RNA sequence: ACCGGCGGACGGCUCAGUAACACGUCGGUAACCUACCCUCGGGAGGGGGAUAACCCCGGGAAACUGGGGCUAAUCCCCCAUAGGCCUGGGGUACUGGAAGGUCCCCAGGCCGAAAGGGAGCCGUAAGGCUCCGCCCGAGGAUGGGCCGGCGGCCGAUUAGGUAGUUGGUGGGGUAACGGCCCACCAAGCCGAAGAUCGGUACGGGCCGUGAGAGCGGGAGCCCGGAGAUGGACACUGAGACACGGGUCC
């Protein structure tokens, strides 16, 4: 099956209606790549991405990081420390607006 | 208690106004809106008022009234007390705008000495 | 707009595709909802008064319109707020003149004189296509109008094709496919008003719009969005273009 | 004064013709409306009753003035199209 | 003059509040509403009712307001048909990057339209012929709602903060997604890369100064936000919890 990302689907199936691969969830908007830094809650992960910001006055850079909470389908089940790909969806909770679609490199 | 009575003839659309006081007016105190009472018992030369012959035992029913201060009576409020309520239509309020509601002062059902005007109609 | 829709429009905030003096007065005509969108249309009053110059004041412009002196796509228009847009035909039969509305080289709307015979046809870009009750196909064009076709011809029409419609009868007489070698005219963007032939088409994942490459008469190649390319012929234009 | 016609344009939709002109007059005051109207109707064979002078304008250090006028083929059309004030100012009708 | 229709939610004024998805910018809505306007496809069958204006009598210091009689509509109410919505079982015709979407066939229910009205000519009359109109469906347009990533003040003589708090499961409510609100199960969420708290401020396009790098301001014109003596809360409508509309303290 394809959902517009041109990547491999997960090996097994699930019954979660919030799964973009096997359920009714739809993805549309930005797609990011990051590192998981927390997986304590059920079906929830925190993903961190790093980038550089340029300071015009001092003509130098500084390091900044962005943290995003994402839904974790059972068919994927990412853990702490591995690279993941996330996509934007409709609001799912107070703070969750993304879903994990692929694990790129297991820890 | 002095009552100013407005008697309406439904069969012609003509109304007459007379003033009633004394023991006769004391009889009328206590009645609500929507009850009949023979005119002969009250005591009135009805045929002289309208200049027309009338059938015997004709009676009238109380339709409305206004107190000495100018506030009207509302059929759906029990008792003789005076209240101030929020209204959207009906007697005692003329809307003038779609959906408008306003707070107005009104009287009740029962007749009391404060009432001055009493509107009644003949029932043949 | 604290509590409801806006009804006014300042001169300084007018759309940038009009030919208008932005500091002469305070207000401008807010266009009525209609065929095209805001960015590709202009109210009829400005055509009557400022472009052609048949009237000096707005009051005498309205008197002309109410007498039915102006035809847009072969239909009498009396509303001075009516929007007139790309590929429309403006006809004055009493003077016997006809114009087509086209974007400029810098993105402004201009009137291009055309012949009387060409004034009877209008090109429409197929913007969308759907199924409708009774199992029929409805075509939605770029100017908001609609058409119905039977289930038998469902394979003769696709999005981005162009249909040459005879107005005001609204009768189809030609279909121009979108493919390599077709002749196109650009309507928006940096390369607006350039024309040429299609060379290549590219696509992208996750809903990004697709891009086309066009070769002009001099042999130069340039890219633009697919939805900004308007098909006007097989290998030569079917209508007069500036 | 010398009157020179710059442009004459036909307007079938309204039913009138529009006339632009210049007046050369060194050492003289700005011409009056009556004189200009008489000169124009003499020059182009126009009925004076359906001719209106929109404006006569003078400039800072010029010896000439610019004028704009209109001519209608029907009196009723002129009454229906033109504003009331311009007809009073040109003496065509009488103010109340 | 009155009944009736549309408008009065725009325009105009000010910067108190607000350190926040308020504002700037790029994207999303396959999670939503929209009277007036444009195109295409259809419809307008049968009944019923009151009341203002007007006449008789009035009440009240006034603001206001009562009873009886009589009448019309593009006013109001019914019946039918069309149509709309929910759920279960099949078929695969459309758009799209991708169907809880659209289309076709059965089945159980609930909701449920309309004004052939007005004007002018030819009509002896019959009836046409134009002009303005009424209702339903599909799409657009216009005006908005909601969501995300990134960007822009000062204080450590403010170091720990949070307990519907963070997430899950099952529902309710909304035009619509959502701890928005409930019932139950877990212990999460933020923080020395400055949380929490305190101070001061409407944001931007821009404006003043300087060779430039910078430093300072953001009343007047445009775009966005908020308010109508302070604090709460509703009716009508497509749109308001409404500056020249309503209720309480
Ligand atoms: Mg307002
Ligand atoms: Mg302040
Ligand atoms: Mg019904
Ligand atoms: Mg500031
Ligand atoms: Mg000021
Ligand atoms: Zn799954």
């Amino acid at each position: 099956r394809d959902i517009g990302l041109r990547i491999q689907p997960p090996a097994e199936k699930c019954d979660d209606p919030k799964c973009p691969w096997h359920g009714h969830l739809k993805i549309h908007g930005r797609v990011f790549e990051g590192i998981v830094v927390s997986d304590k809650p059920r079906k929830t992960v925190t993903v961190e991405r790093q980038y550089y910001h340029y300071l015009k006055k001092y003509e130098r850079y500084e390091l900044r990081r962005s943290r995003i909470h994402a839904h974790n389908p059972p068919c994927i089940n990412a853990k702490v420390g591995d690279r993941v790909l996330i996509a934007e969806t409709r609001p799912l909770s107070k703070t969750k607006h993304f879903v994990v679609v692929a694990v790129l490199e297991r820890a | 208690a002095t009552f100013k009575l407005v008697i309406s003839d439904p069969k012609t659309g003509i109304a007459k106004q007379i003033e009633i006081t004394g023991p006769e007016a004391e009889k009328l105190i206590g009645k609500r809106i929507g009850d009949q009472i023979p005119v002969k018992e009250l005591g009135i030369n009805l045929n002289e008022l309208f200049g027309k012959e009338f059938p015997e035992d004709v009676k009238m029913e109380i339709r409305g009234g206004t107190d000495k201060d100018g506030f009207p009576m509302r059929p759906d409020i029990h008792g003789p007390r005076r209240v101030r309520i929020l209204l959207s239509k009906g007697p005692g309020f003329r809307p003038k705008e779609k959906g408008e509601r306003r707070k107005k002062t009104v009287r009740g059902n029962t007749i009391s000495p404060e009432i001055v005007q009493v509107n009644v109609k003949l029932v043949y | 707009a604290r509590k409801g829709p806006k009804r006014h429009l300042k001169r300084l905030a007018a759309p940038t595709s009009w030919y208008i003096e932005r500091k002469a007065y305070k207000w401008a005509v807010r266009p009525r909802p209609g065929p095209h969108n805001m960015r590709t249309s202009i109210p009829l009053l400005y055509i009557v008064r400022d472009y052609l110059g048949y009237a000096k004041t707005a009051r005498e412009a309205r008197k002309i319109l109410n007498e039915g002196k102006f035809l847009v796509d072969g239909r009498v228009r009396k509303d001075y707020k009516f929007p007139v847009g790309i590929m429309d035909v403006v006809s004055i039969p009493e003077t016997g003149e006809h114009y087509r509305v086209l974007p400029n080289r810098i993105g402004k709307l201009i009137l291009h004189p055309i012949s009387e015979e060409e004034a009877n046809i209008k090109p429409l870009r197929i913007r969308n296509k759907r199924m409708v009750k009774g199992a029929k196909i409805q075509l939605n064009f770029h100017d908001g109008t609609n058409h119905l076709i039977p289930l038998s011809e469902k394979d003769n029409y696709f999005t981005s094709y162009t249909v040459l419609m005879k107005v005001p009868e609204r009768e189809i007489l030609e279909v121009l496919p979108f493919e390599k070698g077709a002749y196109v005219f650009v309507t928006q963007g940096k390369n607006v008003a350039r024309k040429g032939r299609i060379v290549e088409i590219k696509k992208f994942p996750m809903g990004w719009p697709d891009v086309v490459t066009i070769e002009d008469e001099e042999g130069e190649l340039f890219d633009t969005l697919k939805e900004y390319a308007f098909v006007v012929g097989r290998d030569k234009p079917r209508i007069s273009l500036p | 004064m010398e009157i020179k016609i710059t442009e004459v344009k036909e307007n079938k939709l309204i039913g009138r013709k529009e006339i632009y002109f210049e007046i050369y007059h060194p050492g003289e005051p700005t011409p009056s409306r009556k004189d200009v109207k008489g000169k124009l109707v003499a020059m182009l064979d126009l009925n004076p009753e359906t001719t209106v002078i929109q404006y006569i304008r003078s400039y800072f250090g010029s010896y000439k003035s610019k004028g704009y006028a209109k001519y209608y083929y029907d009196k009723d059309r002129m009454l229906y199209i033109e504003p009331e004030y311009i007809l009073i100012r040109d003496g065509i009708i009488e103010k109340k």
